[PDB]
């Protein structure tokens, strides 16, 4: 089974190095020139009645 | 006056395209007790497109092969010794004592070429207390005994003389000694096997031995004695040219024990895998 | 004689004790020609990837066993780049080539018929009643006769003798066939133009032939012959046309 | 002056070198490294009567 | 059964067995246990380049009145071995039909994108694998045994060559005097 | 001279404001001929099928926006009938014809530059690291740069002015490219043979090109102008073959 | 701006900005910090002399509706750097008239003495300066946008050469493996 | 046997003379968009004397 | 014998040299460093339609 | 290509020195992807029966030979933009495609005093 996309920070990187099936976790990255405020990282778990991700999608903004 | 030679080059042959097949002709079905070996071009079996092949089989004819310098004995020799014998290396010639070159050889029962002998000769000081010494350049000789003449007893022989054997003198530090040689056999092809006796008696010895006898090499340092002991080693390299080669053999399977003889331990045919259908899996994420 | 080979696409059949070869009315798979065609686009022809020999698993004649039918296309739906483009593609056209190979010793005995049929409408159970889909074909499983009338509802009425279409099962000498008669040989080709009244026609909607093979004749065998004797179907599409690309379908 | 010049070994898909032979001896040569030649029927097809790669090998 | 003669033969015997595997093999000359020590494999042992295509033949090496039909399949590499006949009908096949004629010649065609392949192949050059399935099976009639055995012989086809003369890594010292 | 159509399988394109078309190094894609070739097979060229024009979703041209990358193939390969063939055959070989196609007003102004980069290998963001898959593609949906050094391991450093790849993005005008002014044109057309070192080659390992368009000169408008400007890529193939047919492959 | 692609756009905006100067710089195609990154640029830096002319086309990247006329002066050297359009008026100039065709080439000739110019030039060798001022300026209707862009490209004319190879400074390293 | 082999050197292209002009061919102004790379000698922008021009490349 | 006589490199504003082949592979030989051609259209001017330099680039 | 070496050797520093070294000689073996490699200099492998390997005495001019275009592609690939296994992982870019094996160099002379 398969989380929904994940997404696309903007003013920043979504690192998935393992797809997004169950059970996958995925890590955020702000580029040079923001702060991450915000989760991590994500993981692919059981949310009532599907799969979806552990946290939301964190925010850049800017330095 | 200038003279063209021809040279063709052998390509491998092209595919010829196919279509479609219903017909009696069946070039798969066949029958390997006759001893014949299948000609079923993939174009026989398949639909295949036209192909300009342009491949060569070249560096796998014989010459290709085999005329390659390989290393055929190591010995060693010292200036000073107190044995008199090791102050010279002897041998037998024969092909036989480095696995390698035996191997590559002994695809094929008789084998008549030529050949171009070159020695790769270097000294070292031995290890000891005191080291330090001005000594000149060495030089060396090395004497071909064919079979029957005289043979050395010491490096101040009077055989050294070499009136009429040949023997090549090198002073250490050019280009590594090289001379070219002849077929020198009697047969009309070195057998590198042979499954026979030397007496009539079916017995005696058994095998290569009996057969070519192409005599002894001696290596002395023609220097003199020296004030601190060094030590030579020779090693000798042959690569056989213009080569003819018949009755091909199976290559050798079983590791070689000794240079006389064919013995061997027995050994596995191949090495194992888990069962007869295991492919391993090798498409996975 | 009695050596063939054929040799379709990548791939290749042998055979050492075939009888002839069926074309089924004397007529050759062939490519829709410009005057016969009614469709405006221009058709899609792989001609390698997909007209090559499908082999479909093997079924065991058993001493009891009344017979096989097997439903062309949607047998080889689910093979490679025939049943692809089959479903990418909303009309399709295509002969083919059917090899049947079932291969017994010099101590066994027995008779197979292999015969195509043209539109094989087949008759459900109850007579008041309506087939289902998997009634008529599972694929690429066989399904089999009955050697006595079949209950159940939607089922096709598969006792042998009326071969599930209401006629007599020894009249479909009729249609396209062979024998295998386990004491001359052991394989039967028929190649099976485009029968069908229309020039090209949907793939998963028309079962476009159905390919019956009916031991008249049991096995039988003694002491400790071999009890196993298997019979391995190979199809293979000739001059296979496809026209109306969309989307793929599903069921 | 006693020479020869023959073809190099190119690829397909300036060329012609130069030989002189110096030595009284044919044991002294150069190797033939490009004579290419072949028979493999002596060895792949050692049969009295012919095959004929689409016929029965029997019958 | 690596030093007995029995390592030569594949067995086959009759009965409901289309579900099982014959056999299966990569296709790797030079270096699966398989091949590297036949002819083919010792010769291709001395380089390290070989192209061409090869040639498989098979003898059914059974009773005079043992009948079956077999289903011969290789694979050009890309996703793994076939596991069911119906995987392996997909790829470039032959069906040898059992009879006078005993033996039959798999030809695995030369698919490639290099020109060349090393010897010592790796999962970029890889060439793909053999599998072999039952199509029929065998019957036999009574009195006459029930497992019967095949044999494989390998052989080059007329467009092989090998490059790049190497060292073979079979013969091995550890001293002179051998 | 500023309309154009080109029309490939059973698809068209229209254009009116079209600057020329760059045929890549002024070469026409073509089939692999017999005597550079070097796979025995027949190869399958399916010709109508899989030579169209396929439309990958389009992106929203900010304001602030960087650019924009795609790797072909592993762009088309959920493609229809490309991407199933590409799926099913070992070897594939393919040139492409690229339509970018942006349009906007008299009012709104920009730049784009659109350009073809032949093996584009990239660099990940730790200078000690190695990058992902899904870094370099994520199939149709484009890959995006960034207005400053980008961090996070395995992702590629995706800072425009060096495009990915080490180098000046102004010295990318070496490659076929062209631009959309949105004063002059509103599309641009790269016709690509086949470049690579070996005849065919693998369709999943190779990321035989890489389309980036990269707005050098940003958007900009006035008072009431369209806020939404998007772009849309059209990707279609050209003399396709495949060779080496198998099971398919799986990710 | 010299990570930024803003680096590559000369601003340009509507007004009366005809006392301003537009941009400026020399012509130094292997050593001004404008020219020794480009592709002509990382060309030249591999050798030593180069002679021939050079193309500069300037590309007016703002609303298809605004419109101006642009001098673009080269002059050869001598003298310092002009600083009114009546100066660089004097020199080897184009008026570039911004409409349908967008671009417009600046043929820098080639004027020397020496039959070659250094590619680390000096104030012997030097090769002059490019200017650019409004002619007449940028006249935009109501509803677009004011301030647009030009950009220049730098090209070799048809009889460029180099010669004399160098090594490049551009690259550099501090040990093995790099 | 002697062969005697042809090389040709490649000079780089003269320069043509030039005069006034006044007319609609407009060898400056161009189009990038169209990823083609202006040719303009200089002897379409200003008046050029004919110069034989030996350097080679 | 076996040779070729070309010619050496002159300014412009006794120049011919000779040259032999001694080995038997083209791996061997010197550079072509006297082989000057040059086709920039490929990558100045890849496009479909010809531009005549002095017509618009457009219209 | 055209490759050369150019093999210098220097004393080491140390305590003790002064010696009477005869010239070094050195061994420059070639190993194509697949022979066996040395595991030290006084290995088997540096019989160099097929592998090309030089002898080349110091004070001479230095070893130089010419080699051809050994590749199996049809051209050098600089870049690869690529992996090597199908499942789009393994290694990435020119690691995957140029494999042209190994060299091993060598003193043949044997240890030394000092
Ligand atoms: C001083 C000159 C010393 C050179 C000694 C050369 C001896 C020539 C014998 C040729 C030997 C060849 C081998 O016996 C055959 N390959 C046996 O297979
Ligand atoms: C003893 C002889 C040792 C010589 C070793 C030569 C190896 C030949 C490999 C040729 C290498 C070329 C580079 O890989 C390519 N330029 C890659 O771009």
């Amino acid at each position: 089974k398969s989380c929904p996309n994940p997404g696309e920070i903007r003013n920043g990187q979504i690192d998935v190095p393992g797809g997004i099936l169950f059970g996958a976790t995925i890590s955020f990255s702000c580029n040079t020139g923001y702060k991450l405020f915000g989760s991590t990282s994500s993981f692919c778990l059981i949310s009532g009645s599907s799969v979806q991700w552990s946290d939301p999608l964190p925010e850049c903004r800017e330095i | 006056v200038v003279e063209a030679v021809e040279n063709a080059v052998a390509r491998v042959a092209d595919t010829i395209s196919s279509g479609p097949s219903n017909s009696q002709a069946v070039p798969a079905l066949t029958a390997v007790e006759t001893g014949h070996t299948s000609q079923v071009t993939p174009s026989d079996t398949i639909q295949t497109r036209h192909v300009r092949n342009y491949h060569s089989r070249s560096e796998s004819s014989i010459e290709n092969f085999l005329c390659r310098s390989a290393c055929v004995y190591m010995g060693e020799y010292h200036t000073t010794n107190t044995d008199t014998s090791k102050l010279f290396a002897s041998w037998t010639i024969n092909a036989r004592r480095m696995v390698q070159m035996r191997r590559k050889l002994e695809l094929f029962t008789y084998v008549r070429f030529d050949m171009e002998v070159t020695f790769v000769i270097t000294s070292k000081q031995d290890q000891g207390t005191q080291l330090g010494q001005d000594m000149p350049p060495l030089t060396h000789q090395i004497m071909y005994i064919p079979p029957g003449g005289p043979i050395p007893k010491s490096v101040t022989d009077y055989t050294w003389q070499t009136s009429t054997n040949p023997s090549i003198f090198w002073t250490e530090g050019n280009a590594p000694p090289r001379m070219s040689i002849p077929f020198i056999s009697i047969g009309n092809a070195y057998s590198n096997f042979y499954d026979g006796w030397s007496h009539f008696s079916q017995n005696g010895v058994y095998g290569y031995n009996t057969l070519n006898h192409m005599g002894q090499i001696y290596v002395r340092h023609v220097n003199g004695s020296s004030p601190l002991p060094m030590t030579s080693t020779v090693r000798m390299y042959f690569k056989p040219k213009h080569v003819k080669v018949w009755v091909p053999r199976p290559p050798r399977l079983c590791q070689y024990k000794n240079a006389s003889t064919v013995n061997f331990t027995p050994t596995n045919i191949t090495e194992k895998r888990q069962s007869i259908n295991y492919i391993p899996e090798t498409v996975k994420p | 004689d009695r050596v063939r080979s054929i040799t379709l696409g990548n791939s290749t059949i042998t055979t050492q004790e075939s009888a002839n070869v069926v074309v089924a009315y004397g007529r050759w798979p062939e490519y829709l020609k410009d005057n016969e065609a009614t469709a405006e686009d221009q058709p899609t022809q792989p001609d390698v990837a997909t007209c090559r020999f499908y082999t479909l698993e093997s079924v065991t004649w058993e001493r009891d066993s009344p017979g096989w039918w097997w439903k062309f296309p949607d047998a080889l739906k689910d093979m490679g780049l025939f049943g692809q483009n089959m479903y990418y593609h909303y009309l399709g056209r295509a002969g083919y080539t059917i090899h049947v190979q079932c291969n017994a010793s010099k101590f066994h005995q027995g008779c197979l018929m292999v015969v195509c049929v043209p539109e094989a409408e087949m008759g459900c159970s109850q007579v008041d009643g309506t087939v289902n889909e998997h009634s008529l074909s599972e694929g690429e499983t066989a399904k089999k006769f009955a050697s006595t009338s079949t209950n159940g509802t939607n089922t096709v009425q598969s006792i042998v003798t009326n071969a599930g279409m209401g006629v007599g099962v020894g009249n479909l000498t009729i249609f396209p066939h062979q024998w295998i008669n386990l004491r001359t040989n052991n394989c039967a080709t028929i190649v099976m133009p485009y029968i069908n009244n229309v020039p090209m026609d949907n793939m998963f909607r028309h079962h476009n032939f159905t390919l019956m093979i009916i031991p008249f004749v049991p096995l039988d065998y003694s002491s400790d012959s071999s009890t196993y004797v298997p019979i391995t179907v190979t199809v293979a599409p000739m001059c296979a046309e496809y026209n109306g690309l969309r989307l793929a379908t599903s069921l | 002056m006693g020479a020869q010049v023959s073809t190099q070994k190119t690829g397909a898909h300036i060329i012609h070198y130069t030989n002189i032979n110096y030595y009284k001896d044919a044991a002294s040569n150069s190797a033939n490294r490009q004579d290419f030649s072949q028979d493999p029927g002596k060895f792949t097809e050692p049969v009295k009567d012919i095959m004929v790669k689409s016929l029965p090998a029997l019958n | 059964k690596l030093d007995t003669m029995e390592i030569y033969r594949i067995p086959v015997q009759s009965g409901n067995h289309q579900s099982s595997q014959v056999f299966g093999f990569q296709v790797q000359p030079g270096l699966d246990n398989v091949f590297k020590h036949t002819l083919l494999g010792e010769i291709l042992n001395y380089y390290a380049h070989w192209s061409g295509s090869i040639k498989l033949t098979f003898v059914f090496c059974g009773s005079a009145m043992a009948t079956g039909k077999f289903l011969l399949a290789y694979a050009p590499p890309g996703a793994n071995a076939p596991k069911s006949r119906k995987d392996a009908m997909l790829g470039t096949h032959i069906i040898w039909d059992v009879g006078l004629q005993s033996s039959c010649v798999l030809c695995i065609p030369w698919i490639s994108q290099t020109h060349y392949r090393l010897v010592q192949q790796d999962e970029y050059t890889s060439a793909g694998n053999v599998t072999c399935w039952y199509q029929t099976g065998i019957v036999v009639p009574a009195g006459t045994p029930t497992s019967c055995s095949i044999m494989c012989f390998v052989s080059a086809c007329n467009d092989f060559s090998v490059r790049l003369l190497k060292d073979t890594p079979f013969i091995e010292q550890s001293a002179l005097l051998q």
